[PDB]
RNA sequence: GCGGCCCCCUGGACGAAGACUGACGCUCAGGUGCGAAAGCGUGGGGAGCAAACAGGAUUAGAUACCCUGGUAGUCCACGCCGUAAACGAUGUCGACUUGGAGGUUGUGCCCUUGAGGCGUGGCUUCCGGAGCUAACGCGUUAAGUCGACCGCCUGGGGAGUA
C-alpha cells in the first residue's frame, strides 16, 4: 500500500518542492499509483467486495480532484493527464 | 477366573438409565448390570436409587474374578452419577481414583432441534 | 475433572472433593446446554435479557437502599 | 526483509539429526542475505499430549530474518521432511534471548 | 489481582509457560478475566498466547488426552 | 473454456465447445507417429464382437511414453498437443540429452515447465517417482499395477488416485471408481492430476457429432423382433420381461465380476 | 455480516506533533454496485441436523405438537435470484443547548516516588434536566433549537391484487 520509499518518491517528482505533499498533482499522482497497483490484486481475488469499496473510493476521490484542477488550471490539467496516462 | 487384581469401573449415567460395566485395566469387560434390567422398568430407572441397585449387582459377577481395587470413571449426566459410586465402596472395593470422562465437543457436531 | 484419592482419607471427603471439581468445571451445566440446538437469534436475546436484569436489579437494590420501609 | 520466529519439533529418535539440519536451514537462510538472531536449542521435552504417539520431541528455535520468498521454500522442507512434526512460523519483529 | 500483565508492561508471548499456567484451571480452560482481573487489552494477548502454545503441545487442550 | 454456440441452426442450438488456446496449432511430431487402422469391431473371424463401432475420422497413433523410465535427465515441456486417441491433451517433452518424447499432461503443466523422473526426483506436479517415496495422502495419476508394466490407473482426463495408506510392501490406493486396492509399493506413479478436466462439460448437439467419432446408431431391444432380441415382439410397445442383454444374461443389477485370483488386492468393493 | 491457530494479498478508523493543497464541499431523481436465509443451474462432497415421506403414540379426528428413521437442503466452485419484523419500525451532512455512573481504544503533565492524581480525543451501554410529544417516551449518539438536499404518506377493505 505505497510503502514510504515508493510514496516519498512520487511526491518528489510531482511536487513543486521536495516537501510539498497535498498539491493536486501530487495527490492524483499518488492515488494513481494505488489504483494501478490493485489491478493485479483484484484480477485474482475477484470476490473481495469489501476491499473494492476502498478502490471505488480512491477512483472517485481522484476524479473529484481532476475536475477541480481542470477548472482551476486547464494548462496544468492537460499536462498531468498525459504525463500519467488517463481520461479514457 | 484369571483372578484379576486392579479393575476399572465404567459408569454410563444418562437421563433415562444407568449402565455399569467393570473392566480390567486393559479395557476388556468382565461384567455389567443396568438399571432397567434390574426390575426398574419405567419412570423408576431414572431415579438415583436404581443406579445404586445395579452398582451392587455389577459389583457382583466379578466375585469369581477377585477384584479388590477399582477406578471409577463417571460418564454422562443423570441421577445415577454419585449414588452409584458409593455403592462400590459398600461392596468393599478400594477406589483408586475418580476420573470424570464426558464427551464435550468444542463446538463440533450440531445437536438436535428443541422440543416443544 | 481428574482427582486422585490421596493417602488415608474417609471416602465421603474424597467423593465430596470430586463433586466440587465437577461443579467448578461446569461439566453438568455444559451438557444441559448442548442437548438441544438454540437458534443464533434466540441466544442473543437470551444474553441481552441476562445482562439487563443483572443491571436492573443492581440499580434496584441501590435505588431501594436509600429508603426506610417503616 | 521480514522477521520470523520459526519453531519446529523433530522426531525424538532423530536428536542426532538436528545438528545437521539446523545448520543447513541457517545456511539457506543466510544464503539469501538473511540474518539470524536467536538459535536456541530447547533440547528434548515431554509433550503435553501425545501426537502420533511420540510422548517426547526435540524443539528448535530459529528467530530468522529472511525475505518472504525464502521462507516459503523453507516450510516446504519442513513438510516433506518426515522427521519434522509441528513446524510453526510466526511473524514478529525485534528481540532475542528469551525462555532459557 | 489486576496488577499482573499491567505492572511491568510487556507484550505476552507463548514461551513462558510458567506464567501462563497461572491463568488456566486444572482442566486447561482459560480462566475468565472477571475471576483474575487482567485488563481486556491483555486478556486478548493472553487468550491468543494460550491458544498458540496449545498447538505446540506445550500446554494440554484438556485434562484427559 | 466451455462456450455455448449460438443457435443459428437447429443442431447448433445445443452445442457446447471446450476450446483450449494453449494447444499447439500446427502439425504433430513426425518421428513419434504411427499408423492406426480402424476395425469396426471385427476380430480374426471378421464377425462384429462389439456393436456400435464404425466409421469416424481417420486418426494416427501418437506414441505416448507411459513407463517414464528415464531417470534423472531433466526435461522441459515444449508444447501441448491435441491427441485424438486419448481424452487428455499430451505434452511434447525434450530431455537434456536431446531426446523428445510424449507424456500425459497434468493439470498444472504449461510450456517451459520442468519435469524429471527417478527415485531422486522432487515432489512436484508432473514428476514421477516410485510410490514407496510419495508421501501418504497425496494425489497421483498414471499409476502402475506391476513394477515396470507401464501405467494403467487414472489415465483419463481430470482423473486421479489417492494414496490412502502405506502398509509394508503394499500401498492402498483409493481409485477413481471408489475402490480401495493394494498395489506393490515399487510401482511408479506420476505425481499430480491429469488435465483437460472440462472434458465432461462438452455436449455434441447433433447426431453427426457422435457419428464422426466412430459411434454407430444403437437400436433398442423393444424395437427388435422376438428372434433378434430377448425383449422383442409385442403389438404396441409391450415389455413384460426382466431386462437382459441380447444374449440372455440379465442386466440392470446382476454382478458379473469373477476372477478369484486378484480378489486378494481388492480391499473394498466399489461403492 | 464477521469468533480455533499460522502465513500471503488488501480496505477502513483513530491518536500526538508538524509540513502541504487552498472551498477542491453537502445532498442526489435516473444509473450503477453490495445485499441474511430459503430458492434455482452445472460439477463435486455428505459426518451431524433435517422440509417432504414412512411407521409408532396422543386425540372424538391429529394428514400437527411427542418418539423411532429419513430425502432435498444445509458444505465447496462458478453463475442466477434481489426479497426479511433487511429494526434503534427513527435518511445523509453541519451548528448550538444543564448533569451522573460505566465499558473500550489512544495521548499529555506531575510525588509511577507503591494497585497514583489531574487533563484531552474516537467509538459505545444505562439513568435523568430544560425542551418536545396524543401519551408511552426521546433527552449532546434528541424524537430539543435551526440550515441544505432527497425519499414517502393523504380513511378501512378490495390490494401491494388485476
Ligand atoms: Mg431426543
Ligand atoms: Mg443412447
Ligand atoms: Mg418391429
Ligand atoms: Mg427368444
Ligand atoms: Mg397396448
Ligand atoms: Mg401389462
Ligand atoms: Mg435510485
Ligand atoms: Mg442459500
Ligand atoms: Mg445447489
Ligand atoms: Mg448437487
Ligand atoms: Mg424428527
Ligand atoms: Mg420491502
Ligand atoms: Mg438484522
Ligand atoms: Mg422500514
Ligand atoms: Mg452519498
Ligand atoms: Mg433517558
Ligand atoms: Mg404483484
Ligand atoms: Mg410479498
Amino acid at each position: 500500500s505505497l510503502s514510504t520509499e515508493a510514496t516519498a518518491k512520487i511526491v518528489s517528482e510531482f511536487g513543486r518542492d521536495a516537501n510539498d505533499t497535498g498539491s493536486t498533482e501530487v495527490q492524483v499522482a499518488l492515488l494513481t499509483a494505488q489504483i494501478n497497483h490493485l489491478q493485479g490484486h483484484f484480477a485474482e481475488h475477484k470476490k473481495d467486495h469489501h476491499s473494492r469499496r476502498g478502490l471505488l473510493r480512491m477512483v472517485s476521490q481522484r476524479r473529484k480532484l481532476l475536475d477541480y484542477l481542470k477548472r482551476k488550471d486547464v494548462a496544468r490539467y492537460t499536462q498531468l493527464i498525459e504525463r500519467l496516462g488517463l481520461r479514457r | 477366573r484369571k483372578q484379576v487384581s486392579d479393575g476399572v469401573a465404567h459408569i454410563h449415567a444418562s437421563f433415562n438409565n444407568t449402565i455399569v460395566t467393570i473392566t480390567d485395566r486393559q479395557g476388556n469387560a468382565l461384567g455389567w448390570a443396568t438399571a432397567g434390567g434390574s426390575g426398574f422398568r419405567g419412570s423408576r430407572k431414572s431415579t438415583p436409587f436404581a443406579a445404586q441397585v445395579a452398582a451392587e449387582r455389577c459389583a457382583d459377577a466379578v466375585k469369581e474374578y477377585g477384584i479388590k481395587n477399582l477406578e471409577v470413571m463417571v460418564k454422562g449426566p443423570g441421577p445415577g452419577r454419585e449414588s452409584t459410586i458409593r455403592a462400590l465402596n459398600a461392596a468393599g472395593f478400594r477406589i483408586t481414583n475418580i476420573t470424570d470422562v464426558t464427551p464435550i465437543p468444542h463446538n463440533g457436531c450440531r445437536p438436535p432441534k428443541k422440543r416443544r | 475433572p481428574v482427582i486422585k484419592v490421596r493417602e488415608n482419607e474417609p471416602f465421603d471427603v474424597a467423593l465430596r472433593r470430586f463433586k466440587r471439581s465437577c461443579e467448578k468445571a461446569g461439566v453438568l451445566a455444559e451438557v444441559r446446554r448442548r442437548e438441544f440446538y438454540e437458534k443464533p437469534t434466540t441466544e442473543r436475546k437470551r444474553a441481552k435479557a441476562s445482562a439487563v436484569k443483572r443491571h436492573a436489579k443492581k440499580l434496584a437494590r441501590e435505588n431501594a437502599r436509600r429508603t426506610r420501609l417503616y | 526483509m521480514r522477521h520470523y520466529e520459526i519453531v519446529f519439533m523433530v522426531h525424538p529418535d532423530q536428536s542426532e539429526q538436528v545438528p545437521g539440519m539446523i545448520e543447513r536451514y541457517t545456511a539457506a537462510i543466510t544464503g539469501a542475505e538473511g540474518k539470524i538472531h536467536r538459535l536456541e536449542d530447547w533440547g528434548r521435552r515431554q509433550l503435553a499430549y501425545p501426537i502420533n504417539k511420540l510422548h517426547k520431541a526435540h524443539y528448535v528455535l530459529m528467530n530468522v530474518e529472511a525475505p518472504q520468498e525464502v521462507i516459503d521454500e523453507l516450510e516446504t522442507t519442513f513438510r516433506f521432511n518426515d522427521a519434522v512434526i509441528r513446524s510453526m512460523v510466526m511473524r514478529t519483529k525485534h528481540a532475542v534471548t528469551e525462555a532459557s | 489481582f489486576c496488577r499482573f500483565t499491567a505492572e511491568g508492561v510487556q507484550e505476552i508471548d507463548y514461551k513462558d509457560i510458567a506464567t501462563l499456567k497461572n491463568y488456566i484451571t486444572e482442566s486447561g480452560k482459560i480462566v475468565p478475566s472477571r475471576i483474575t482481573g487482567t485488563r481486556a487489552k491483555y486478556q486478548r494477548q493472553l487468550a491468543r498466547a494460550i491458544k498458540r502454545a496449545r498447538y505446540l503441545s506445550l500446554l494440554p487442550y484438556t485434562d484427559r488426552h | 473454456a466451455v462456450v455455448k454456440c449460438k443457435p443459428t441452426s437447429p443442431g447448433r442450438r445445443h452445442v457446447v465447445k471446450v476450446v483450449n488456446p494453449e494447444l499447439h496449432k500446427g502439425k504433430p511430431f513426425a518421428p513419434l507417429l504411427e499408423k492406426n487402422s480402424k476395425s469396426g469391431g471385427r476380430n480374426n473371424n471378421g464377425r462384429i464382437t462389439t456393436r456400435h463401432i464404425g466409421g469416424g475420422h481417420k486418426q494416427a497413433y501418437r506414441i505416448v511414453d507411459f513407463k517414464r523410465n528415464k531417470d534423472g535427465i531433466p526435461a522441459v515441456v515444449e508444447r501441448l498437443e491435441y491427441d485424438p486417441n486419448r481424452s487428455a491433451n499430451i505434452a511434447l517433452v525434450l530431455y537434456k540429452d536431446g531426446e523428445r518424447r510424449y507424456i500425459l499432461a497434468p493439470k498444472g503443466l504449461k510450456a517451459g515447465d520442468q519435469i524429471q523422473s527417478g527415485v531422486d526426483a522432487a515432489i512436484k506436479p508432473g514428476n514421477t517417482l516410485p510410490m514407496r517415496n510419495i508421501p501418504v495422502g497425496s494425489t497421483v495419476h498414471n499409476v502402475e499395477m506391476k513394477p515396470g508394466k507401464g501405467g494403467q490407473l487414472a489415465r483419463s482426463a481430470g482423473t486421479y488416485v489417492q494414496i490412502v495408506a502405506r502398509d509394508g510392501a503394499y500401498v492402498t490406493l483409493r481409485l477413481r471408481s471408489g475402490e480401495m486396492r493394494k498395489v506393490e509399493a515399487d510401482c511408479r506413479a506420476t505425481l499430480g492430476e491429469v488435465g483437460n478436466a472440462e472434458h465432461m462439460l462438452r455436449v455434441l448437439g447433433k447426431a453427426g457429432a457422435a457419428r464422426w467419432r466412430g459411434v454407430r446408431p444403437t437400436v433398442r431391444g423393444t424395437a427388435m423382433n422376438p428372434v433378434d432380441h430377448p425383449h422383442g415382439g409385442g403389438e404396441g410397445r409391450n415389455f413384460g420381461k426382466h431386462p437382459v442383454t441380447p444374449w440372455g444374461v440379465q442386466t440392470k443389477g446382476k454382478k458379473t465380476r469373477s476372477n478369484k485370483r486378484t480378489d486378494k488386492f481388492i480391499v473394498r468393493r466399489r461403492s
